[PDB]
């Protein structure tokens, strides 16, 4: 646990000499297709397996239903 | 000058230092030096 000789420089402002909310609602709508261009395959494999157990179950479960009428 | 007691210097330090903004400048091994934030607030006390 130690540290590194590093050579950088840094330039900074105050906090009192910048405007702070409206950077949250700037663009939302390109955030929102990065967001979902570069994760929809992790969404499909989270969501895939529970959509398809759930509809095979419910399947077999009202043909059983069905199939042990009068 | 002899016109200056303590409570001209209150009152001018009150106007210039008392919770006001800075500007620093460091050269060297400054790794160490603590950030503007710690510098920024130590510019009032909350004991008084
Ligand atoms: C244990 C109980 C004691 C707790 C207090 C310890 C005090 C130690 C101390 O000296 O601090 C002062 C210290 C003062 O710094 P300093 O280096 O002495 O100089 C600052 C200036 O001189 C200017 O600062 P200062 O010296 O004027 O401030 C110190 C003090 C002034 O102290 C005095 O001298 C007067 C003493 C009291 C007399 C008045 C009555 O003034 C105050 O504290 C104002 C508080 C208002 C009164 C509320 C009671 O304050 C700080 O530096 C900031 C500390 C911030 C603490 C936050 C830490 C939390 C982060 C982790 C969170 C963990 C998450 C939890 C989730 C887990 C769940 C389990
Ligand atoms: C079965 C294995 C399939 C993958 C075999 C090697 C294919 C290498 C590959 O790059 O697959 C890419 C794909 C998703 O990776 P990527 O191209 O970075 O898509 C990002 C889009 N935002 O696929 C992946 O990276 C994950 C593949 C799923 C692994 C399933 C294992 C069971
Ligand atoms: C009760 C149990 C509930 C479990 C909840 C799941 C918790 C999973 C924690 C996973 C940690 C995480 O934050 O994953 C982040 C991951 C990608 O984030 P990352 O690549 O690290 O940052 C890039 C910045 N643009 O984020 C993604 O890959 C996005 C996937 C979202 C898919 C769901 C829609």
């Amino acid at each position: 646990k130690g540290f590194v000789p590093m050579k950088a420089v840094t330039y900074g402002l105050s906090p009192f000499q910048q405007k702070i909310m409206p950077g949250l609602w700037k663009d939302l709508p390109t955030k929102i297709h990065h967001k979902v261009s570069e994760n929809w395959i992790s969404a499909t494999l989270l969501l895939g397996p529970l959509v398809g157990v759930y509809s095979y179950v419910q399947n077999y479960q009202e043909k059983e239903k069905l199939s042990h009428r009068y | 000058i002899d016109a200056v007691d303590a409570s001209t210097i209150k009152r001018v330090a009150n106007r210039f230092i008392y919770d006001k903004d800075i500007a620093i400048a460091a050269m060297g091994p400054i790794q160490r030096l603590p950030d503007y934030n710690w510098f920024r607030r130590r510019t009032y006390w909350n004991r008084y």
